């Protein structure tokens, strides 16, 4: 979840929101240097008393504002498409969980073998338990073993929703008569939280996401004991 | 039919100081206030429609 | 003033007209929302006056008055060019409706195109019919351009009436096609595209026939010479305009989508 | 000119669209309609229609068009 | 088979004074580009104009996207003052 | 004679004041409604007890901005005042038509205010997605008034394209190639051809939303068969072309300004900067689905996507550099007008950067439909088109007044303004990569500390906007008239002076070959 | 850019009265509701 | 038409104290009407 | 028997014709097994990947459809 103060992303809690993060750095420092290039370059057309208002030829310097920007672009696209390849990489997933959007409220389906299916709704702030956070708890977690490739499947029996996790670097949107795939993989137990990403009226800002990732064995218990 | 253009360019070159949409005569100057009284009394009629819409 | 260009005189009809769009729109609403055809019906009517008087007012500002130079014409041409394109592209707008639906064609439909329940129209009957339409009065339309520029008035005439004629009987016979159609606009994804893409198009075929119809009277009226008759140029445009995009409608929605 | 546009008019354009009325004439008869079945994905109604009874299509054809309930 | 009135028959107004003044290869309502003279003193550039003063843009060498403006007044040669071109207004 | 001159106008400079006016007027609901925005996320909990209020409020905000204060303002304000003006032409091609654009606007205006007084508004954000905008989860006239508002501005739109391109094409002086036309005329050119495209997808798909409302379509309902994924696409085939639209006229001012505040007879690679506003239109129409990356659509589909989306950093550089290039060796006045430039300049260029963050598909996945675009757009849009507009006027008021501002006032105003946005949208980086969504009522108490700070700078903007009221009060009651002002000799459309009369180039220009 | 000297000049006290009848005219509306959004 | 500075907008400069009231009603409008629907909407 | 393998006829985001065709699948071997008093464990495979897929309210949808003669696919 994000804490007080935070400046950047989530603390990554899968791989490939660790690769986001490591791509994200490399970007923003080429944001900063052109910010600054630009800025820096404003101040020193601005302080000098020296003049030059003749026609100036344009053509040399314009093959340099062309090439550096389009090398400057391929050094990021291919950072980007890279990973954007490997969130696509065929996998093989143990276990296939469905999510359904509702105004306001997810419902989970876990149909490998058993029929089991809840719904999963934000806790009342006047209900929280004491040191439960507001606005981001919900009655049934999405209970998953962690360590292991899970495909999600998304849709909405409503308008559209979008279902978010960002510590694991996931938005899929939840989209009547669609069914979106995306793959989870938590490199750690826990509760990873997230928020509906797409406006769905008057309840869109109070139907959150929260993951359990537990072992295997205590999944597989879990799982037994919901018979 | 004859060829009466040159009758309709005297009419609507006259110096009269008319603009074009009235320059044809009085029939003018009734179709300008129908069209116009209609446009201002229609829309009187949809600022009345909205303040009923606006409440239950 | 030593240029060629033309300072309207000031003008009510864009005011009217701004109004007419507010009373349809309004009206629109209250027909779909509180059971109430009035606004609706009074904005129909301003429409049609504002049309009537500011068309009518270029005819005297041209025909009548001597407004229209050679650099005036030319901006006319633009204009009318310029918004044929933006009529090419809201057709566009349906045609990627169109396509998207039935190339996917979605469990909904038995996940084919057309849907399960859904009899197209033979495309070899009256839609083929309404082509060879369309196309003749396309061959009409030009014979009457080339009849007008040799200085021949009845020929103009009767070539100008036999492309109305024909547009005439394409409206009957989309009118009759509509309500011999077993399928509806309600008919999912197939009525809708194949009712609003069909009905725009009708919609477009009725203002190019009109507007055949006001060069027909013009001509009548001996307002064209050989040489200055932008009026039937744009309205000829507009014709072939509707013929294309009947053509696409054809292959696209009645023959490859049957 | 224009007497080359005369002769495609009369000489090709006007005989075309005769043939496709003879084409046309030919097939006009009545086909049997078919069994109604109340597909979901047919007869849609999500807000009634602004005009009659508000379940009957602008140009509703009795013997054509069935009802969601079935042919009137 | 005639009927069909010509330009000369019916025009009127400005496009039949346009038509006209073409007939005569004259351009009193500014449609063409003027040719510019050598532009020396000697030779200037003949503006006309209807009243004492007229607005000169001067496209001071071929393929300039920079056009030069300025007011040339009745009375001796101006010169355009980015290039020197003589302009000389004639009422 | 007052309805003749101003309900029945075919006068370019007149039908631009009215323009001037009404987006003046629309700019300060579009501020009411950001600051509504803004005291609701102001502290954690709710202030309005009515999250279907906050969501109309989000709503016509978006559509006040666009619709009824940038597009009025740069298109049918600066441009109708200016293009004639800047290439010797006697009018528009098309006067009266002209008056019909304008005269669409405030009834446009009365359908979005008639669609947030009925029912309980059309609360869709602006992008109208179905099913929620559907007749089911959004019934009733609300969002049908929305849709008709968004025609009548169309049309206004459609109807201006058609009248300026054709003005620009046809009026030159015979001499003048389109090579010899100033850079804001290229703009306006260019954002009319966009308009021209754009526009009429957007009717297409605002049309069948409006069948599937009310005559039983399916278009983007699955139970016929229909597709809420192909509405975004005809939106955003639009709505991309539309972001460029809103900046294109800006970018013309800014060429001016710098140019002029520099002393330059000249912007610096005239051809160059023709070819970036070129190259920006068409790469426009070729990007919309970066719009889209978190709907499900095929992976190379989204590498294509990301990869034209970055291509457009290239002619904007060009222009960016371009601007740099003019200021150098300038003799620089040092007016509010240029103050309003060189803050477009960086600001523009940082919104523009955090694009190219967005462009990637990888890492839109974790921003999309967070404050980091709406951080994003208000560097780009929001500062880039208010900062041209703000500069534009503060150069051009003389022109159209015939009366001077205080300049020490329009300094004291650019200095409040640019603390306020920055202090305003700066946070809402922190808060985007942090994670906290956009088009909500309210966060997670981590989020209140930026969220705080966003809404203290929203006031320090609306203390500027205050300001600008006065600002221009005091020029119109002191009446400081004009006598002269420099460079004339490469900025045509002063040469009449302030304010020029009423018909301007009755005599046409003399251009030699 | 050069001017004539004003033809009617706004001294600081009508500048006061100019800026602050400008910033009631803002804020005593908008106050007025956000203050009563209690009793709505 | 009446031409120059203060003639060429649909508004009178004639008096700077009217002229105030002018754009306080014209600016004040716009900026008050956001509020009120609010407030409409509410009391629904 | 854990879940649904990778697919290489459906190897993208939009998973909605994997639910569909092995629901199709199941439901056409189901007729061909039954229709000869045949043995429905042929059919086992497209069970447990249609139901491993599709939301449990499509599933529940179809099975009304085809009860009712309102179901669209052909089986
Ligand atoms: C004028 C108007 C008033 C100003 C507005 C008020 C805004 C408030 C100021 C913010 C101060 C933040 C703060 O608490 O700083 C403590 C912070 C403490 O350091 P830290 O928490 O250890 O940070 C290390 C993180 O791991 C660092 O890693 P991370 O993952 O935590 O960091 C990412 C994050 C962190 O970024 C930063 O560290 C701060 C941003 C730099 C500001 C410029 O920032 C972003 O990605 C921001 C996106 C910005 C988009 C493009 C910006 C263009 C800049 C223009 C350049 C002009 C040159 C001057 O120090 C700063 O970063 C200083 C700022
Ligand atoms: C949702 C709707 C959307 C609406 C959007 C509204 C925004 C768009 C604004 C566009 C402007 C429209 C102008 C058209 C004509 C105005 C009609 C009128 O009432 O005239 C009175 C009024 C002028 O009053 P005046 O000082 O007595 O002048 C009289 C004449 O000089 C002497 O001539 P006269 O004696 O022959 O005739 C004058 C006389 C009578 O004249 C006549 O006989 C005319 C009768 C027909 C006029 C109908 C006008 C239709 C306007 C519709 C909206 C546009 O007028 C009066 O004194 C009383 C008329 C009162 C009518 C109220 C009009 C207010 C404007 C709209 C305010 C919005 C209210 C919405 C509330 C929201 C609720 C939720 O005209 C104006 O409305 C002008 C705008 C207000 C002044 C603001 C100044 C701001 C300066 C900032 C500068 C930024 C731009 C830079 C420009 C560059 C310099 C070149
Ligand atoms: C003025 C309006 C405007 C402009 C000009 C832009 C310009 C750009 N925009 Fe932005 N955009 C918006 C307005 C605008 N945008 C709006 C309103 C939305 C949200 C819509 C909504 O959802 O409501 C949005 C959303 C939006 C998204 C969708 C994000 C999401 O919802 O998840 C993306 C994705 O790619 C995008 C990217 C870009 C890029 C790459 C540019 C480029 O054109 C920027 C190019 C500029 C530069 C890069 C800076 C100058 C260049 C240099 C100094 C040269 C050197 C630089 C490099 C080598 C990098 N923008
Ligand atoms: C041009 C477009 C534009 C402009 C100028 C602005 C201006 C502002 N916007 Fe925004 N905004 C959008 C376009 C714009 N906006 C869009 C498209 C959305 C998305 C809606 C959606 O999600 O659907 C949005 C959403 C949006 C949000 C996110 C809401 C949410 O996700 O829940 C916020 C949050 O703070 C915000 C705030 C502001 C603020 C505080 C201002 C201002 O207060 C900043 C200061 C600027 C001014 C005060 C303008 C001054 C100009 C004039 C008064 C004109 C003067 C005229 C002349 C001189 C002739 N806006
Ligand atoms: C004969 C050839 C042509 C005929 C033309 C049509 C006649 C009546 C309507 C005129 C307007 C047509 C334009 C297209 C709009 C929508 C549908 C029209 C197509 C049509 O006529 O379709 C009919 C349905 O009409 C319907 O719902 C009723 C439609 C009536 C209300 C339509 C209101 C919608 C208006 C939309 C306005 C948007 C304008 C866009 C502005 C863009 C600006 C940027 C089909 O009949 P049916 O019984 O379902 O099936 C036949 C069964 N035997
Ligand atoms: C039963 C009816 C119900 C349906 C109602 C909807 C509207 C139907 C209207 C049909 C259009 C009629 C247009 C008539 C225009 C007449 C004026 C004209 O044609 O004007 C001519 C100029 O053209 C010009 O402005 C060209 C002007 C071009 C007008 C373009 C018209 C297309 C308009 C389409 C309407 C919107 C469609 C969008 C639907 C979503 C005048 O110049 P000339 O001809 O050279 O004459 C001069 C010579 O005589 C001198 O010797
Ligand atoms: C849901 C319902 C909402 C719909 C609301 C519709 C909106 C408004 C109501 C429309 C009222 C129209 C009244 C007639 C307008 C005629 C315009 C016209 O014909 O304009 C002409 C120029 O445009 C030209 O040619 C070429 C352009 C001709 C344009 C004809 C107007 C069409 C309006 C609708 C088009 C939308 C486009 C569809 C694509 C999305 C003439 O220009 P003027 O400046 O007049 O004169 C110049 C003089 O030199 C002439 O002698
Ligand atoms: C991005 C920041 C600034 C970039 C500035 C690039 C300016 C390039 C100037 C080229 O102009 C030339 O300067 C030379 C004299 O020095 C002249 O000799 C030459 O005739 C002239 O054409
Ligand atoms: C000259 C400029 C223009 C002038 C404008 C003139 C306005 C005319 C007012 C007529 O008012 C009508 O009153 C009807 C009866 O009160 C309403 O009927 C409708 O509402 C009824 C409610 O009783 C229902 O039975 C039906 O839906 C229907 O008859 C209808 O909506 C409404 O228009
Ligand atoms: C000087 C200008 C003159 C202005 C005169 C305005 C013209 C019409 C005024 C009467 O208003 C009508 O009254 C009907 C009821 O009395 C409405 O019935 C409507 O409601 C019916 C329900 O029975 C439906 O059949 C239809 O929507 C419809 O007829 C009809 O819609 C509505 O227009
Ligand atoms: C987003 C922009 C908003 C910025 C905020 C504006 C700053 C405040 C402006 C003053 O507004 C006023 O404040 C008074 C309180 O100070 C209110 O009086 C209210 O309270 C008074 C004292 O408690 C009572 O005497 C009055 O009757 C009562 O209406 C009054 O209505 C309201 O106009
Ligand atoms: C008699 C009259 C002469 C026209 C004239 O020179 O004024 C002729 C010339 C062309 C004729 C028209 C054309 O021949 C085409 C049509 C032929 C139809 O048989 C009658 C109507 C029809 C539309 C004719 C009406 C009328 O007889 C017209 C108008
Ligand atoms: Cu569900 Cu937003
Ligand atoms: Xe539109
Ligand atoms: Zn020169």
């Amino acid at each position: 979840m994000a804490y007080p103060m935070q400046l950047g992303f989530q603390d990554a809690t899968s791989p490939i929101m660790e690769e986001l993060l490591h791509f994200h750095d490399h970007t923003l420092m080429i944001v900063f240097l052109i910010s600054s290039l630009v800025l820096y370059i404003i101040s020193l057309m601005l302080t000098t008393k020296l003049t030059h208002t003749s026609t100036m030829d344009a053509q040399e310097v314009e093959t340099i504002w062309t090439i550096l920007p389009a090398i400057i672009l391929i050094l990021i696209a291919l950072p980007s498409l890279r990973i954007l390849y490997m969130m696509d990489e065929i996998n093989n997933p143990s276990l296939t969980v469905k999510t359904m959007g509702h105004q306001w409220y997810w419902s989970y389906e876990y149909t490998d073998y058993e029929d089991l299916s809840f719904d999963s709704y934000m806790i009342p702030t006047s209900e929280l338990k004491p040191g439960e956070l507001r606005l981001l708890e919900v009655d049934n977690r999405v209970v998953l073993p962690m360590e292991m490739t899970i495909r999600m499947l998304v849709s909405s029996e409503d308008v559209l929703h979008s279902w978010a996790v960002p510590s694991l670097g996931l938005k899929t949107d939840a989209i009547p008569g669609r069914l979106n795939q995306t793959t989870l993989m938590s490199s750690r137990p826990g509760l990873y939280y997230g928020q509906c990403s797409e406006i769905c009226g008057s309840n869109h800002s109070f139907m959150p996401i929260v993951l359990e990732l537990v072992p295997l064995k205590y999944f597989e218990k879990w799982s037994a004991s919901m018979l | 039919f004859e060829n009466r253009v040159a009758e309709k360019q005297k009419l609507f070159q006259e110096d009269n100081g008319l603009p074009v949409h009235l320059k044809g005569g009085a029939t003018d100057n009734i179709l300008y206030r129908v069209t116009m009284t209609l446009c201002l009394g229609g829309t009187l009629y949809s600022l009345y429609c909205l303040g009923w819409a606006s409440f239950p | 003033q030593t240029h060629a260009y033309h300072m309207v005189n000031p003008s009510p009809w864009p005011l009217t007209g701004a109004l007419s769009a507010l009373l349809m729109t309004s009206g629109l609403t209250m027909w779909f929302h509180f059971n109430s055809m009035t606004l609706l019906m009074i904005g129909l009517t301003t429409n049609m006056l504002t049309m009537y008087q500011w068309w009518r007012d270029v005819i005297r500002e041209s025909t009548f008055q001597g407004h229209h130079t050679p650099a005036v014409q030319k901006g006319l041409r633009y204009g009318m060019i310029l918004f044929i394109i933006s009529e090419v592209l809201f057709f566009t707008g349906f045609f990627w409706a169109f396509y998207h639906s039935s190339l996917a064609p979605t469990p909904e439909l038995g996940g084919c195109w057309p849907p399960t329940g859904i009899h197209p129209l033979n495309p070899l009957e009256v839609p083929l019919l309404n082509t060879s339409v369309l196309l003749a009065s396309g061959v009409s339309i030009t014979w009457a351009h080339h009849s007008l520029m040799e200085g021949d008035r009845k020929h103009m005439l009767q070539a100008l009436f036999i492309t109305i004629t024909l547009g005439v009987y394409f409206t009957l016979l989309q009118a009759s096609e509509y309500y011999e159609a077993p399928f509806t606009i309600s008919d999912g994804v197939y009525g809708s595209t194949f009712f609003v893409a069909t009905g725009f198009h009708g919609l477009h075929v009725i203002i190019g026939s009109t507007f055949l119809i006001v060069c027909f009277f013009r001509q009548l009226k001996f307002h064209f010479t050989s040489n200055h008759h932008f009026g039937f140029e744009a309205a000829a445009w507009y014709w072939h305009f509707v013929d294309v995009v009947w053509l696409f409608l054809y292959v696209s929605i009645y023959w490859w989508g049957s | 000119g224009a007497r080359t546009w005369r002769f495609l008019t009369f000489g090709l354009a006007l005989p075309s669209v005769a043939l496709c009325t003879l084409n046309s004439w030919l097939h006009s008869g009545h086909r049997e309609r078919p069994a109604f079945i109340p597909y979901h994905h047919l007869r849609i109604r999500t807000k009634p229609f602004s005009w009659g009874d508000g379940n009957h299509t602008f140009f509703h054809n009795p013997r054509v068009n069935p009802l969601p309930t079935g042919y009137e | 088979g005639g009927g069909v009135p010509t330009d000369e028959e019916q025009a009127t107004g400005l496009e039949r004074e346009v038509m006209l003044a073409a007939r005569k290869g004259q351009d009193p309502y500014n449609i063409l580009a003027p040719k510019a003279t050598s532009g020396t003193k000697e030779d200037p550039n003949l503006v006309p104009s209807i009243t004492n003063k007229r607005i000169v843009g001067c496209i001071c060498e071929e393929d300039n996207s920079t056009v030069i403006w300025f007011w040339l007044h009745k009375g001796e040669a101006q010169r355009c003052p980015s290039c020197g071109t003589h302009y000389k207004l004639v009422p | 004679m007052f309805i003749n001159r101003w309900l029945f106008s075919t006068n370019h400079k007149d039908i631009g004041t009215l323009y001037l006016l009404f987006g003046a007027w629309a700019g300060m609901v579009g501020t009411a409604l950001s600051l509504l925005i803004r005291a609701e996320l102001g502290q954690p909990g709710t202030l309005l007890g009515d999250d279907q209020i906050y969501n109309v409020v989000v709503t016509a905000h978006a559509f006040v901005m666009i619709f009824f204060m940038v597009m009025p303002i740069m298109i049918g304000g600066f441009g109708n005042w200016l293009v004639p003006l800047m290439i010797g032409a006697p009018d528009m091609a098309f006067p009266r038509m002209n008056n019909m654009s304008f005269w669409l606007l405030p009834p446009s205006f009365l359908l979005l205010l008639a669609s947030s007084m009925v029912e309980a508004g059309a609360g869709t954000g602006w992008t109208v997605y179905p099913p929620l905008a559907g007749n089911l989860a959004h019934a009733g006239a609300s969002v049908d008034l929305t849709i008709f508002s968004l025609h009548l501005a169309g049309v206004s739109s459609i109807l201006g394209a058609i009248n300026f391109i054709t003005t620009i094409i046809n009026m030159k002086p015979p001499a003048m190639s389109q090579y010899q036309t100033p850079l804001f005329v290229w703009s306006v050119m260019i954002t009319a051809v966009l308009l021209l495209l754009s526009l009429p997808v957007l009717a297409a798909g605002i049309t069948m939303l409006l069948t599937d409302r009310n005559l039983n379509t399916t278009f983007f309902d699955p139970a016929g068969g229909g597709d809420p994924i192909l509405y975004q696409h005809l939106f955003w085939f639009f709505g991309h072309p539309e972001v460029y639209i809103l900046i294109l006229p800006g970018f013309g001012m800014i060429s001016h300004i710098v140019t002029y505040y520099s002393g330059k007879k000249e912007p610096f690679g005239y051809m160059g900067m023709v070819w970036a506003m070129m190259s920006i239109g068409f790469l426009g129409f070729i990007v919309w689905a970066h719009h889209m990356f978190t709907v499900g659509m095929d992976v190379d589909t989204r590498a294509y996507f990301t990869s034209a989306t970055m291509i457009i950093a290239i002619p904007t550089g060009v222009k960016v550099f371009s601007w740099l290039a003019t200021l150098h060796g300038g003799n620089i006045k040092w007016s509010p007008a240029m103050m309003w430039a060189l803050g477009f300049i960086f600001l523009f260029t940082v919104g523009g950067l955090t694009g190219i963050v967005l462009a990637n598909s990888s890492l839109d996945i974790v921003l999309h439909d967070t404050y980091y675009v709406v951080a994003h757009f208000h560097y780009v849009l929001s500062m880039g088109a208010v900062f041209a507009i703000m500069g534009g006027f503060v150069h051009w008021f003389p022109l159209f007044s015939g009366y001077t501002l205080n300049d020490t006032w329009a300094k004291i105003h650019f200095a409040i303004m640019f603390v306020g946005v920055n202090m305003t949208f700066f946070p809402q980086h922190f808060l985007g990569l942090s994670g906290m969504p956009r088009r909500y009522s309210d966060y997670p108490d981590a989020y209140t500390m930026w969220n705080t700070i966003s809404s203290m700078g929203s006031f320090i903007s609306l203390t500027a906007v205050m300001l600008m009221v006065f600002i221009i009060w005091e020029a119109f009651a002191s009446k400081r008239e004009v006598l002269t002002v420099d460079l004339t000799t490469t900025n045509l459309e002063w040469l009449n002076g302030c304010p020029p009369p009423y018909h301007t180039f009755e005599e046409p220009t003399y251009v030699n070959l | 850019i050069t001017a004539k000297p004003a033809k009617t000049p706004t001294s600081p006290k009508e500048q006061a009265i100019g800026l602050s009848v400008t910033f009631l005219s803002f804020l005593l509306p908008a106050g007025w509701v956000l203050y009563h959004l209690d009793n709505y | 038409y009446e031409e120059g500075p203060g003639k060429n907008i649909p508004f009178s400069v004639e008096n700077k104290w009217r002229l105030l009231a002018m754009m306080t009603l014209f600016f004040g409008s716009g900026f008050a009407a956001p509020f009120f629907i609010v407030r409409h909407q509410l009391l629904k | 028997y854990q879940t649904a393998p990778f697919d290489s006829r459906f190897p993208n985001q939009n998973q909605t014709r994997n639910c569909w065709q092995n629901y199709l699948d199941f439901h056409r071997c189901e007729k061909a097994m039954t229709a000869k008093g045949g043995d429905v464990s042929v059919c086992e495979w497209y069970r447990r990947v249609y139901k491993s897929l599709c939301p449990i309210s499509w599933v529940s949808t179809w099975d009304d459809r085809r009860a009712e003669g309102t179901f669209p696919g052909k089986i």
